[PDB]
């Protein structure tokens, strides 16, 4: 917007491909994770 | 499986219970809304 | 002349009826809850004369052309501001009338009214006293919807999406399915055939009918159709709009639960006692529709449980094995189910399983695909029921029929030597 | 969403409550609640309890949603910034977005429309910019009549002289602009006097004081039967007495006017314009007219059926005279059974309205799910009422963002991990676990008559070039309305096939297009074949390429769709001539 | 372990969302020269036409007069030649001016007769003549910002690190190589041809020396413009384009397209008359707004939160003195949400301001919302069809294109529910399903089976042809369009080649408006089954079924080559050996004859015929 | 074309109204349900020719 | 027993079959022929070019009038359409009828599911195959070892096929059943275009393996309770 | 075709009278499945 150009940008992979988007139905990723997706993965599914 | 169901009945339950609020009347007048 | 005032009222701003609660005007949810004309036809009597629904698809339906429709529709209001402007002005009256007399012999909205063509008497004096053409033209309540649905290309696609449709199929095979395995429960009972044994026992008495000298004379004046026998609607018992209104606009509360839990739990909103808005609003209204549908899901589990008696009777450790149960005289039950579809579908491979035998495989009672096994077959099968011939593929299985003999020797036995039917010599 | 007596506040609480202000006591939310610009608010005591209703739930839930960050019975939470997750979010946040919108334009309409629960809007600190653009924004936006606008212009005026007693001390502040108006001046800059005294003169006579009365007597009153159209249920007053009143105060109609575009030009016009925006935002009461008015109801709105309550010589005039007229016993058995219905009618006039409001108002008295309601059904008129399509519009806008609100719990929430393997655990098969590929689809059943070899030649080569004459455009449009007539028709059936009645009756409809279409064909097919004197000239081989010879005849016997004996899913009957017969028999 | 099991398929989804990335960069880059062509060629094309109609010398921007009266200001002559404004110095961000043109065209003309023929005696006929008189050409208002060399540098460094990444990377990847000459040789194929009546080429010593600092598209602000009298329009700069980002200031003037379709169908933007104003600055107010009409300091322009809800209307009219555009709407919008002391927010009432909830231009506001979800559609194909465009063709053709395709591809750029996924990540299990696909591409191919395209193409020769081509190859309607001269007289076979170079460009839009119409549900079953095989029919274990089944289908349709292609056996009774006998005897005694049975007794056929155990003399292949 | 209705004299009561005719049955080639005359409960016309 | 395996044999004879029917019906051309006019299609509707007749006898006919002559041109190529589309389902009902196991599988709707309409060749998916480029048209028809020689260096459709790529007991499985191609690619080996076998039987023990530990589990479960309540 | 397998015999034995013209062996086949296909021609249910 003409106030959150910024406030917009949200983490999202920059793709036409839905390959970006690849993880389990527990939404977590090992491979192509982000830093902090990864770390979400290894906490939810050691907490598993 | 058995206690989400139960769970559900009781969201439509607290949905549709839908106790009644009371509504106020105003004096009429012929020419402005009270 | 009306539809030039017609058209001045669609031109305007304002509701064409004003809003205001009308007898003889519906408010049809496929047209949008639309102020549609429709007067109760006391020919039929009491019966409002309109379109009765029948389905929720044509609500659903109705929406779909209104979304593909709303594009022309924001053309037509373009279009009606600047002729409003011109119309206003206009300081003559009688041109200023003449524009939009004009303009709508151009938008054809003369053809809207949709007029009765029925030459038949019956139906002609049905119509043209309560709808009638001075009833239609004379009243008639046009949308900004009606031009559009003149000029507009033509849609192909309907407001059903995947998971709608997908789930439409499983409603509508299930629910035929499920009608399949009741009239073979019936068959598995013996009840069809109880029917069938009624039917000859009744005919012990049903006299041979007298079908007058010159038959077609007999069924010509039994249609009333030769010259002064002409026949009306007998006339029956006119309810009143209290029965005439709830048989059409309940049909109309079985628009899709979606649009209508929606609508309806959004409507218990301002009325409630806590009512929200906004966000937390939303939610318990999609709340609601969540619950219901799998509620319905339940209940129509259920219904097959019923129906068909399935579940456990009992308990299950019964100190007499798991499956201890009791079958009934003529009510359904699990095991039957499982045992009509372990009677006809044994250890089958595929439906033709048993059409190895010849006077197995030709039988076309459940159908008769099988034994149409290249495209000329079927190719002949369609132009020759398109014709008329009787179904080449359908002749496969020959059913010597009842002779005349038989039928004529058994009434004869039923009813006692046919007495009331010798001649008196 | 909206109902037949809705409340959709105009607030956004959320950016309010967002950047951090919080309302608890009254006279502060009181503050809060009102604008304080060119347009000055007052909504009625039940939004009012309704509204601050709204912001003790909103401020409790922000504070909720606050305290919770600092699901479903059976659909858990994924770990944050998951692509399902967060675009579960985005599905979400887009859906309110979208019904935010749709509520707040809820709200405006609504009140805009003029309705009960807004019962008042104010113009207090409106320069005269202000008052032309909220003019012609909503009386030169939704009027059709620059006469009947000057009209209004000056029947207002004398109805809020007329009552200046009627309205608090708080409606007081139109009274300065009403008295300072301008009259008799110079020619096009304002009214005169004679129009304001006929206007004044006809609402002392008809005790005019809301704008359900001001409408309907705009309506009726230029008309020359306004003497029995205008004819009050209590009568009104004599000429001769409102005469000698209006004379001491000191008819036939006032033609002479300014411009439409002096009223909202004039920088004199301006006070009489804050009476124009007045009448239309203030004195708008709900208040049913036509019990009043019992004559201006068939004019104004349409009339009633059995309210207008030798039918065998009108319906002998309409078979015309090629069907043999009716004799002497039908044309009394048609005359005693319309007058039977017009007995009828006589009897079930009045009934059916009082019956048809209350019938109405069950489903409004009930804190009940609304079946029967709609955007605008009151048991009064609102001349200022929106249609139902700039309702419509909206509404299902709003429809589809709540299915895809519905649809963001799917993505946010995740059902157990173990339970999803036993999900997989039961592999997708085509062979047997797979929904069949043709769907009863209004395009499936378009192509399988455009999968026709005879539709397909009449539509490209058969019926003539739809782009060189423009009744070759009307014929095109025929071809293709009467294909997709009976694609719809077999659409319809398809879908409702399991149902006994409805199977039968859209296999009627069925019928009918396809027979519709099977005549079009048989003629439309025959001209394209009697266009064949092109060619039965000496030309008389032209060796290999004839058209109708036979690039037309070669497509052999044709094959209509009323007989077609198609299944429920748009191929041929597998069942057998017999069962489909009896399948397909009449609702009758 | 769980990164190890998400290893396999997951690093080959990564290759994959690598892969098709990369193909995006190489086919993003060389559509860019065909652009170029394009862009040049039909700026050739300008140059041609410019000496044949006669263009808008003048395009005059002014402020708008007061169009309020004085307390005696009467109707007479209130026009008057005093306070006209006949320029313009700026124009900021939120403000509104009326921009005026000169057109002595000839339907100009025939508007000015009829108007200027009666007065305020209107009629209906002259008011359906006039509306025609008003409709056969259009006028297209720009206002284009200016750009120094400084800009176009750096742009010109941004394209080339692209090209040398991409010819890095293709130099990498040999699949790149043939995928970059398919793009281009594509294009080629798809470019919609301009043979026109070439111009007058650029001589190199009469050079229009434009290398200061060129004129650059960011906005139009009308684009179909209706004749007038008074010969105006009063357009508003919308705050931020149809774009998203802001419009900073910037020095800008008007060029308006006059559009004459008594001369110009189909709108090509070589067929038009183009012109230029004064140059002029554009600029933000606001925050110079708040300031003056408040006195705070000039560091902390945005210390000011909320607005004192009683001078905060003369801060409106200060607004529109000061010379923007405000209005009571929005106003009173922003005033449902208040301050604990019941102040406007400056965050609520500048946000609604700089949005389009209320006031935009007559150019986006003409192209119904409707439309406006459909406009990633609509473009992104015209976007192939024009390969390499900027914003300013897209903006150019925005109108009548999206007007095209909702007037005769309705169904091709509607949104359809069965054929949208209206989310990207969760689509892979939300919107399609393992058992409902297999129906969705069917669904698919069948409405883009149905539907046709319209396409036309003209040798530049005097007949043009246009086709109504379906998703068959079967045409609907031809059109030979020879509006040229009579000594047009074509042969043959040249007919044939203008109706073949018709069929052609039918049969390719068509192909480009059907690849866009399934593009969504294809990519988003690929995902669903290349990382869903844990759950097909033929995926995780059972693959080794679905893959030895196929290996027997080979092998059995080679026999039916051998044995003539009749019911090979149907119990295995063709074969000559019994370890190649692939069924068996599956009764629980072999030696008793009663325990045949697929059921608990002994069945019987038509007749009585013991059905258990099919003696070769019941059964026949007839 | 008569149903299975119940009547109270003691014949036409033996026979309990059936439920109609099964809306999506495949019945055989020599029995009908019973609905009309063209659709009996016996069809005693031959497919021959 | 194997009533599915059965059935994916019948579906894959068909598959087989109807791709074969695909690259047959593209390494050819049509011709249609109303009046005068010689419309020759690809495979895939594409015109290919429209032709007089040699001696044009039509010419009294046509004097150019331009009305007859759209008039037959479209007539012309909607018979080499028509032409097309006919094959397509014949090449279908060749296929059904001479299917032993769709056959046994008795349903009419089998012949109705599929038309020229849907087979895998069709008129709007025309020029990703057409106006493809050698390699794209050896990678997307699934021939990588032509695709790496030839990398190793209108609607030419024409180019990349066959008469080996012709005969369907020959074809690979992503292209066999191409709804489901993405699916089978990994199972689809690079070098040849035939079946990755190391893909194959691992991806089937892991699962196996996984599977088993998931049976010892219940077994010591169910177990435990079988001790814990009798 | 149509089942006429009355017809069929009709014409076989007037054939068989009218020795002109000679029955080709297509002719031969043709009854004689003509026969064969009917005698798997199958009776009705109360024939069954």
């Amino acid at each position: 917007s003409s106030a959150s150009l910024s406030l917009s940008s949200l983490p999202s992979p920059s793709s036409t491909s839905p390959f970006a988007t690849v993880e389990d139905y527990m939404g977590t990723n090992m491979v192509f994770g982000s830093p902090e997706h990864v770390k979400d993965s290894a906490a939810v599914w050691a907490s598993y | 499986r058995k206690e989400v169901v139960e769970r559900d009945a009781a969201l439509m339950k607290k949905n549709l219970s839908t106790g009644r609020r009371l509504r106020r009347k105003v004096e009429s007048s012929r020419t402005h809304r009270n | 002349d009306w539809a030039t005032q017609m058209q001045r009222e669609l031109f305007g701003e304002t509701d064409p009826l004003g809003g205001q609660a009308h007898k003889d005007y519906y408010r049809d949810p496929a047209r949008g809850y639309s102020p549609q004309y429709a007067p109760r036809n006391f020919a039929e009597g009491g019966a409002i004369s309109y379109h009765h629904a029948q389905s929720p698809m044509e609500y659903a339906e109705a929406t779909h052309r209104r979304s593909w429709l709303d594009h022309d529709v924001a053309r037509m209001e373009a279009a009606f501001q600047e002729q409003r402007a011109l119309l206003r002005g206009m300081e003559s009256a009688t041109e200023r009338d003449e524009l939009a007399r004009r303009y709508a012999a151009e938008h054809h909205v003369a053809d809207i009214v949709v007029e009765n063509q029925s030459l038949l008497p019956s139906t002609q004096v049905h119509h043209s006293t309560s709808t009638s053409g001075s009833a239609l033209r004379q009243q008639a309540v046009v949308d900004r919807f009606q031009i559009a649905d003149q000029q507009s290309p033509l849609a192909t696609s309907d407001g059903m999406g995947r998971e709608e449709l997908a789930h439409t199929y499983r409603m509508r095979s299930e629910t035929v399915h499920n009608d399949w395995i009741e009239e073979n429960l019936r068959i598995v009972h013996g009840l069809r055939e109880k029917e069938k044994y009624d039917f000859t026992v009744l005919q012990r008495a049903t006299r041979i009918p007298f079908q007058g000298y010159d038959m077609d004379r007999f069924l010509a004046q039994q249609k009333g159709t030769p010259y002064g026998a002409q026949s009306l609607p007998p006339n029956t018992a006119s309810s009143t709009m209290e029965e005439a209104q709830r048989t059409l606009r309940d049909p109309t509360a079985t628009v899709p639960s979606f649009e209508a839990i929606s609508q309806k739990a959004f409507a218990r909103n301002t009325v409630r006692d806590h009512p929200t808005t906004g966000e937390e609003l939303t939610q318990e209204v999609v709340d609601t529709i969540r619950t219901s549908r799998e509620a319905s899901e339940w209940q129509r589990e259920q219904e097959r449980a019923q129906r068909f008696g399935l579940g456990r009777q009992g308990a299950l450790v019964q100190d007499g094995g798991p499956d201890k149960r009791t079958l009934k005289k003529h009510v359904n039950d699990e095991r039957i189910m499982d045992a009509m579809f372990f009677r006809s579908d044994a250890y089958r491979k595929t439906q033709t399983d048993e059409h190895w035998n010849p006077y197995m495989r030709q039988d076309t009672t459940h159908g008769v695909a099988h034994l149409l096994n290249n495209k000329f077959d079927i190719a002949r099968r369609e132009d020759r029921l398109s014709k008329g011939e009787q179904d080449l593929t359908e002749r496969s299985v020959m059913h010597f029929g009842v002779p005349i003999q038989q039928t004529i020797d058994e009434f004869v036995f039923r009813h006692r030597n046919a007495r009331g039917e010798r001649p008196l010599d | 969403i909206t109902t037949r007596g809705q409340f959709n506040p105009v607030h956004d609480f959320t950016y309010a409550m967002e950047r951090g202000v919080r309302a608890r006591d009254e006279k502060t939310f009181e503050k809060l609640i009102t604008n304080p610009g060119p347009l000055r608010i007052a909504y009625s005591p039940d939004y009012l309890d309704w509204l601050y209703r709204c912001y003790k739930a909103k401020g409790k839930y922000m504070d909720a949603r606050a305290a919770a960050e600092k699901p479903p019975p059976g659909m858990f939470l994924r770990p944050p910034n998951s692509f399902r997750r967060l675009s579960g979010e985005m599905k979400r946040k887009h859906a309110q977005e979208t019904l935010d919108e749709v509520s707040k334009a809820q709200g405006m309409l609504d009140l805009f429309e003029r309705q009960p629960q807004f019962p008042a809007i104010h113009i207090d600190r409106c320069t005269r910019f202000h008052l032309v653009e909220l003019f012609k924004e909503m009386v030169l936006e939704r009027s059709l009549e620059a006469v009947a606008i000057w009209d209004k212009a000056l029947l207002y005026r004398a109805i809020l002289s007329e009552r200046k007693a009627s309205y608090p001390a708080s409606f007081r502040y139109i009274f300065k602009a009403v008295e300072d108006t301008v009259f008799a001046h110079s020619s096009v800059n304002c009214p005169s006097l004679e129009a304001y005294y006929y206007f004044l003169y006809l609402v002392k006579k008809y005790y005019i004081d809301n704008a359900v009365e001001a409408h309907v007597v705009l309506r009726c009153h230029r008309e020359p039967n306004a003497t029995d159209l205008l004819f009050s249920n209590p009568p009104p007053k004599d000429e001769v007495d409102v005469r000698n009143a209006i004379e001491a105060l000191q008819f036939a109609p006032p033609s002479s006017y300014p411009p439409i575009e002096a009223l909202w030009r004039c920088e004199e016009n301006v006070p009489l314009l804050e009476i124009l925006l007045f009448g239309e935002f203030n004195l708008i009461v709900s208040e049913n007219p036509f019990v009043k008015f019992p004559t201006a109801h068939a004019f104004l709105t349409r009339p009633y059926s059995t309210e207008s309550s030798s039918l065998a010589n009108v319906i002998a005039e309409k078979r015309g005279h090629l069907l043999p007229s009716f004799p002497m016993n039908v044309a009394s058995a048609i005359d005693g059974r319309a007058q039977e219905l017009r007995r009828l009618q006589q009897k079930h006039h009045r009934d059916d309205t009082v019956s048809f409001q209350t019938l109405l108002r069950s489903t409004h008295v009930d804190d009940n799910p609304s079946t029967f309601s709609s955007y605008s059904d009151w048991s009064y008129f609102n001349p200022r009422a929106v249609r139902a399509e700039e309702r419509d519009r909206l509404t299902r806008k709003g429809i589809d963002a709540l299915k895809e609100y519905d649809s963001a719990t799917e993505d946010i929430y995740r059902r157990s991990f173990e339970d999803a393997q036993a999900s997989n655990f039961q592999r997708v098969t085509e062979a047997w676990n797979t929904f069949p590929p043709y769907l009863p689809t209004l395009p499936h059943f378009v192509s399988i008559i455009k999968k026709d070899s005879h539709i397909s030649f009449l539509l490209h080569v058969g019926l003539p070039e739809r782009c060189s004459s423009a009744e070759a455009a009307a014929k095109h449009k025929e071809f293709e309305r009467r294909i997709y007539q009976l694609a719809r028709a077999l659409y319809h059936t398809a879908l409702e096939f399991h149902k006994e009645t409805v199977r039968r009756v859209n296999r009627q409809k069925v019928n009918v297009a396809a027979s519709l279409l099977d005549n079009f064909f048989e003629q439309e097919w025959v001209a394209m074949l009697r266009e064949s004197e092109s060619l039965e000239n000496s030309l008389e081989q032209g060796a290999w390429p004839d058209k109708k010879t036979d690039m037309a005849r070669r497509l052999g016997r044709y094959i209509p769709f009323a007989r077609r004996s198609l299944d429920e899913n748009g191929f041929p009957t597998d069942a057998r001539a017999d069962d489909y017969a009896r399948w397909m028999e009449a609702p009758a | 372990m769980v990164y190890a099991v998400q290893r396999p398929l997951l690093f080959s989804a990564a290759n994959l969302a690598k892969a098709e990335d990369l193909i995006r960069g190489v086919v993003k880059n060389v559509a860019r020269p065909f652009g170029e062509r394009r862009r040049a060629k039909l700026k050739q094309l300008r140059a041609n036409h410019r000496r044949l109609a006669t263009p808008v010398q003048g395009v005059v921007v002014s402020a708008v007069v007061s169009d309020l009266l004085e307390s005696g200001a009467d109707v007479s002559e209130a026009k008057k030649a005093e306070k006209m404004q006949e320029s313009v110095t700026f124009w900021p961000l939120g403000a509104r001016r009326v921009v005026s043109y000169d057109w002595p065209t000839p339907h100009f003309d025939a508007l000015k007769r009829r108007v200027a023929a009666a007065g305020s005696a209107v009629t209906a006929q002259s008011t359906k003549e006039i509306q025609e008189i008003k409709r056969n050409a259009f006028v297209e208002v720009s206002l284009w910002r200016r750009v120094t060399a400084e800009e176009t540098k750096q742009r010109r460094d941004a394209v080339e690190e692209e090209t040398r990444r991409v010819a890095d990377v293709v130099r990498t990847i040999p699949p790149l190589a043939q995928v970059q000459q398919y793009a281009t040789s594509l294009y080629q194929r798809i470019e919609d041809a301009a043979p026109f009546p070439a111009a007058t080429d650029n001589n190199a010593k009469s050079e229009q020396e434009d290398d200061e600092s060129s004129w650059e598209f960011v906005v139009m602000l009308d684009d179909r413009v209706v004749l007038n009298a008074n010969q105006a329009a009063e357009l508003y700069l919308p705050y931020t384009d149809a774009s998203g980002v802001p419009i900073p200031q910037g020095e800008c003037r008007v060029r308006v397209r006059g559009f004459d379709v008594d001369v110009n169908p189909t709108l090509n933007p070589a067929f038009c008359s183009e012109a230029f104003s004064t140059p002029f600055q554009v600029f933000d107010a606001i925050p110079q707004l708040v300031q003056q009409f408040f006195g705070t300091a000039k560091p902390s322009v945005a210390e000011v939160s909320d607005i004192p809800s009683s001078k905060f209307i003369q801060f409106c009219a200060f607004l529109r003195e000061a010379g923007l555009d405000v209005p009571v709407q929005c106003e009173f919008e922003a005033g449902q949400v208040l301050n604990a002391e019941g102040d406007v927010f400056m965050e609520y009432f500048l946000n609604l301001l700089r949005s389009d909830r209320f006031h935009r231009s007559c150019a986006q506001a003409g192209l119904t919302e409707m439309q406006r979800v459909i406009e990633s559609s609509c473009r992104a194909h015209w976007e192939v069809h024009h390969p390499g465009a900027n914003e300013a063709e897209w903006a150019e053709a925005r109108r009548r294109v999206l007007d095209r395709a909702m007037e005769k591809e309705r169904e091709w750029w509607f949104p359809n529910e069965m054929l949208d996924v209206t989310n990207m990540s969760p689509g892979s299990n939300h919107g399609l399903r393992l058992p409902m696909y297999p129906a969705t591409v069917r669904y698919g191919r069948e409405l883009c089976t149905l539907l046709a395209a319209e396409g036309q193409f003209d040798n530049n020769s005097g007949l043009s042809a246009t086709c109504a081509v379906n998703g068959t190859g079967a045409a609907e309607s031809i059109t030979f369009s020879t509006g040229d001269h009579i000594s047009s007289t074509f042969s043959m076979e040249e007919a044939l080649a203008v109706a073949k170079g018709a069929l052609r460009n039918a049969h390719d839009r068509q192909n480009t408006l059907a690849a866009f119409r399934l593009g969504p549900l294809s990519k988003h079953s690929q995902v669903l089954l290349f990382c869903g095989i844990n759950a097909t029919e033929f995926g995780g274990k059972y693959a080794r079924t679905y893959t030895y089944a196929f290996e027997k289908a080979k092998k059995e349709l080679a026999e039916t080559f051998v044995s003539g292609r009749v019911v090979p056996g149907v119990d295995e009774d063709e074969l000559l050996r019994v370890s190649d006998k692939e069924g068996v005897d599956r009764f629980a005694s072999s030696t008793h004859p009663e325990q045949r049975k697929t059921q608990f007794v002994p069945r019987v056929g038509p007749g009585g015929a013991p059905i258990e155990d099919p003696t070769a003399d019941q059964k026949t292949q007839w | 074309a008569s149903v299975s209705q119940p009547l109270s004299v003691n014949f036409q009561s033996s026979v309990t109204v059936a439920a109609p005719a099964a809306d999506l049955f495949r019945t055989k080639v020599h029995e009908g349900t019973g609905t009309s005359g063209k659709d009996p409960y016996l069809r005693t016309l031959p497919n021959q020719e | 027993s194997f009533r599915y395996t059965n059935g994916l044999v019948g579906a894959l004879k068909h598959r087989m079959m109807l791709e074969s029917s695909h690259r047959e019906l593209v390494r050819r051309r049509f011709t249609g022929h109303c009046r005068g006019v010689e419309v020759v299609c690809s495979g895939y509707g594409t015109v290919l070019a429209v032709r007089l007749v040699d001696k044009t006898v039509w010419e009294p006919f046509y004097r150019l009038d331009f009305e007859r002559i759209a008039e037959s041109i479209k007539a012309a190529l909607w018979d080499a359409t028509r032409k097309i589309r006919s094959a397509k389902e014949a090449a279908l009902n060749r296929s059904l009828s001479h299917n032993q196991q769709l056959r046994a599988q008795a349903h009419l709707e089998h012949w109705y599911d599929e038309d020229a309409n849907t087979l895998q060749p069709l008129a709007f998916e025309a020029l990703k195959h057409e106006a493809a480029t050698p390699w794209m048209q050896f990678v997307q028809f699934g021939k990588y070892k032509h695709a790496a020689a030839v990398m190793h260096s209108e609607g030419p459709c024409v180019t990349a096929l066959d008469e080996k790529d012709v005969d369907p007991t020959s074809i690979p499985i992503g292209s066999v059943h191409p709804l489901f191609l993405p699916a089978l690619i990994q199972f689809e080996s690079r070098v040849d275009n035939s079946l990755n076998d190391d893909a194959i039987r691992q991806e089937q023990r892991r699962e196996m393996s996984r599977d088993e530990q998931l049976f010892w589990e219940r077994v010591e479960l169910i177990r435990k309770g079988q001790v814990a309540t009798i | 075709e149509c089942r006429q397998f009355d017809r069929c015999d009709a014409i076989w034995q007037e054939l068989v009278d009218r020795r002109w013209p000679r029955a080709s062996t297509l002719t031969a086949e043709l009854y004689l499945r003509s026969i064969v296909d009917h005698s798997y021609t199958p009776t009705s249910g109360p024939l069954q």
